[PDB]
């Protein structure tokens, strides 16, 4: 990726997560958990859409015969149509493949920008209360049951209600 | 060369009347004359196939 968090730090994919693209996987007292984010998911989603619905349904333009497939046109005329016409495939097809490979490269980029918007957004709602080692994780300084875990995950985390007991543990 | 038992051969020319203009066949001999004139409808496709419709 461009973002390094696609092939960075996050290792490897969940298998298991098909509730959508990107999600969170805690492990805290009362035991494992693992659910999507929405959000982000939709946001890269809604992103291909876009490109699928501009390379699909086009409305081409229309074109006539100027050949004749049962009684062959004039020779010196006919070459310049064989030419001009074996001309324009070379555009076209560079045109399809460079347009694919631009294409892409931008959704394999597009992507990681979307897991490292979630990562280093969930970063700062734990402001001092927590710590990343580095593999896409995030270690916890205070109690975090299964509703704290599902309060990260809406956005209700009030840093500063655990963070006198998180700064404790912090340092000690 | 013999094509449907026949060694002559016709040629066939045209051209297209503007309205309100006038053709005129000066002829004494070797002419095909024209009994009827042709319009076009108005605009289609034409294509080349051997395949079922
Ligand atoms: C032009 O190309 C067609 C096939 O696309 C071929 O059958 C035809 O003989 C060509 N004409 C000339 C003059 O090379
Ligand atoms: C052709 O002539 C007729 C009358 O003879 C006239 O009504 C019509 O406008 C003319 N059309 C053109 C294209 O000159």
């Amino acid at each position: 990726g461009l973002f390094g968090a696609i092939a960075g730090f996050i290792e490897n994919g969940w298998e298991g997560l098909i509730d959508g693209w990107y999600g969170f996987r805690h492990q805290n007292a009362q035991g494992e958990g693992t659910a999507a984010d929405y959000k982000s998911t939709q946001s890269a989603i809604d992103q291909i859409t876009g490109k699928l619905n501009r390379l699909i349904e086009k409305t081409n333009q229309q074109f006539e015969l100027i050949d004749n497939e049962f009684n062959e046109v004039e020779k010196q005329i006919g070459n310049v149509i064989n030419w001009t016409r074996d001309s324009i495939t070379e555009v076209w097809s560079y045109n399809a493949e460079l347009l694919v490979a631009m294409e892409n490269q931008h959704t394999i980029d597009l992507a990681d920008s979307e897991m490292d918007k979630l990562y280093e957004r969930v970063k700062r709602q734990l402001r001092e209360n927590a710590e990343e080692d580095g593999t896409g994780c995030f270690e916890i300084f205070h109690k975090c049951d299964d509703d704290c875990m599902a309060s990260i995950r809406n956005n209700t985390y009030d840093h500063s209600k655990y963070r006198e007991e998180a700064m404790q543990n912090r340092i000690q | 060369p013999q094509v449907n038992g026949l060694s002559g051969r016709i040629d066939f020319h045209w051209l297209m009347l503007n309205p309100n203009d006038t053709v005129t066949f000066s002829f004494n001999g070797a002419f095909i004359a024209p009994d009827r004139a042709s319009f076009l409808r108005g605009k289609s496709m034409g294509i080349q196939s051997g395949v079922q419709v």
